[PDB]
């Protein structure tokens, strides 16, 4: 959307980069329940 | 069409009787700092 500054900025621009940094590791650990299956392969070259 | 009229004198007439009433909201006092005057608009800067 961009900053329009209706009534408000300081709020605006501060968390706007905060949420973009929470998207980021946020998408990569939703991955984390098929991380399970991933983990099958790392425990199947651990027992060898 | 006439009430827009109507209301097109309505500012020429109620703010002079009733005094000031310019529109929006713009930070020019105190709470912390005051103004919005020097050079241009910008991000969080200035009075902060």
């Amino acid at each position: 959307k961009k900053p329009e500054t209706p009534e408000e900025q300081q709020w605006l621009v501060e968390a706007q980069q905060a949420k973009q940094g929470q998207q980021d590791p946020a998408m990569v650990q939703a991955q984390g329940v098929l991380l399970q299956g991933q983990a099958e392969l790392a425990k199947a070259q651990n027992q060898t | 069409l006439n009430m827009r009229a109507d209301l097109e004198t309505y500012v020429f007439q109620d703010n002079l009787a009733t005094a000031m009433r310019r529109d929006g909201e713009i930070y020019q006092s105190i709470v912390n700092d005051i103004y919005d005057v020097p050079r241009n608009v910008t991000i969080t800067l200035e009075d902060g």
